[PDB]
């Protein structure tokens, strides 16, 4: 046990006022930290560790700083050494050394801090408290990509499930620098570790705009075709989180093209994510809607729904995307036809039936409603058996409302009746709708407090009332009084159809 | 630079 008088005396030498003495101690201690036997003897001596920590941060001798930092680094490979570093106030010192202009000292500091963050308890809160986050974010402008990979992983460990840390990164200009890493470098580890930080940051809603405004959507989209599976996946997850706040963000065309390509991926998780992002990005943005249509997005989304089967995780976002693409833009009509031309109508109608759950059904009804606007879809939708199921769904939804799975039954009623309203433009469809004994139900919907349900219920009744016999059955059901009431609505749409039904009942 | 390389090999 040579450490009986070797360690204590060496501790004193490090504590000496003469720099040259301290320097000689530092180099020796540093060598002692390279062997299991002698390194253990340093770990068992807090006084020694304290001396190293103090020297490292206080010294103006670069070799000493290097040797003291390297010693701590060597200790950090073991449980005992990590705990020794922790308890001797190593972390604040290590954080301080992140300002070092010496690369070796800086690299020892980050590596040691990384090890502490990975393996030592209390290390995260200690680093946070010592102002580590600000430091680490300011270091993201360094050019060594291996250094950046370690730094970004430290941030990930700090930020994960910690609002304090996330907000500090946001405050310190973290998104800007992180997004810059993703647009500049090609080192896979760095891109990977950076993506996981941006993912953590992308979770909270208030945090998303900073990543978006910096150009994060495009920077993330840049790596979607990269060989790395883990990189692509993290980019996709982040993009999907962000895409809720990037619905009005401009310049998304390149990304959208790639997302449509990704729908043809062998990896189902890739397809699911791509569909989800496309769903988000196409919502209330005509440029995004148009772009997706131009690159054959309809075919891809139809084929995705077909390929998905009863996987509602995939069909729901795919159907939603299609619903977005079939309304309120220049190529909505092209899109409505495309769904038919690419053999979508069979599967779209199929999804109305069980075992589909309400969120999907709601989206599917909305899509069918849009598809019905195209006259060429009237007969195919009928021939696929859309009318009976639409009625059946309307009936079940009406019973409750005379939230299920997070879906209002009022929205199902409105959506089903709205679809039937559009379908009832076709004479053959009107025959089917009448044949299902829908007149009494539609008249009851005139009593609804919701104006949109009143409009579509009167709307469908209007269409049906074209036939004289149907008009008699509507009058016979006692629609006149509700209609007369609805004639005075401030909602012009409701009042228009109310007047129309009364008129057709009178001729 | 070997500081970083050796660390990378430990962690990942
Ligand atoms: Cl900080
Ligand atoms: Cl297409
Ligand atoms: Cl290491």
């Amino acid at each position: 046990e040579l450490a009986t008088r070797a360690i204590p005396e060496l501790t004193k030498l490090l504590n000496d006022e003469d720099q040259v003495v301290v320097n000689k101690a530092a180099v020796m201690v540093h060598q002692l930290s390279k062997k299991e036997a002698s390194r253990h003897a340093i770990m068992r001596s807090p006084q020694m560790v304290s001396a190293i920590v103090r020297t490292m941060q206080n010294t103006n001798d670069v070799e000493t700083a290097r040797c003291t930092a390297g010693t701590l680094h060597n200790l950090s490979h073991h449980r005992e050494g990590l705990l020794a570093i922790f308890k001797s106030g190593g972390i604040p010192a290590l954080v301080k050394m992140l300002g070092s202009p010496v690369d070796s000292v800086l690299f020892y500091a980050i590596t040691t801090l990384h090890n502490l963050l990975l393996h030592q308890e209390g290390a995260k809160m200690a680093v946070r408290l010592a102002g580590g986050l600000q430091k680490m974010v300011a270091l993201l402008n360094k050019t060594n990509v291996k250094f950046l990979a370690i730094t970004t992983d430290c941030l990930q460990i700090l930020a994960y499930g910690n609002q304090e840390s996330k907000l500090i990164i946001l405050a310190s200009g973290g998104p800007q620098a992180l997004v810059n890493i993703m647009r500049t470098y090609t080192y896979e580890k760095l891109l990977w570790t950076t993506s996981r930080v941006l993912k953590v940051l992308s979770v909270c809603s208030s945090n998303k705009p900073a990543i978006v405004e910096a150009g994060g959507m495009q920077a993330l989209g840049l790596h979607l075709t990269d060989p790395s599976q883990r990189l692509v996946q993290n980019c996709l997850w982040t993009l999907r989180n962000l895409s809720d706040a990037a619905t009005k963000q401009e310049g998304m065309e390149g990304l959208l093209g790639t997302l449509v390509q990704l729908l043809g991926s062998d990896d189902i998780n890739v397809v699911t994510c791509a569909a989800g992002i496309l769903s988000n990005l196409t919502c209330n943005n005509y440029k995004n809607k148009m772009m997706v249509c131009q690159v054959g997005g309809i075919e891809a989304l139809v084929r995705t729904v077909l390929r998905a089967g009863d996987r509602e995780d995939i069909t729901e976002p795919a159907i939603c995307a299609l619903r977005h693409l079939t309304s309120r833009h220049q190529e909505a009509e092209m899109a409505q036809n495309a769904v038919r031309l690419h053999y979508g109508l069979p599967v779209v109608v199929k999804l109305l039936h069980p075992p589909s759950h309400w969120p999907l059904i709601k989206a599917t009804v909305g899509l069918i409603r849009n598809l019905a606007l195209c006259p060429a879809n009237h007969a195919p939708l009928r021939e696929q058996g859309a009318i009976p199921r639409l009625v059946q769904l309307l009936v079940r939804a009406h019973q409750d409302t005379q939230f299920v799975e997070g879906v209002r039954m009022e929205e199902i009623v409105e959506g089903c009746t709205g679809a039937l309203h559009i379908l009832a433009r076709d004479v053959h469809n009107r025959i089917v709708i009448r044949g299902l004994n829908t007149i009494p139900l539609f008249v009851q919907l005139l009593y609804s407090p919701i104006e949109n349900i009143q409009r579509v219920a009167a709307g469908v009744l209007c269409e049906l009332a074209q036939d004289k016999e149907a008009a008699e059955a509507i009058e016979a059901e006692g629609a006149t009084a509700p209609l007369t009431e609805l004639l005075h609505s401030r909602n012009e749409g409701v009042a228009t159809y109310a007047a129309a039904v009364l008129f057709r009942m009178s001729e | 630079e070997s500081i970083l390389d050796e660390h990378l090999q430990r962690v990942w």
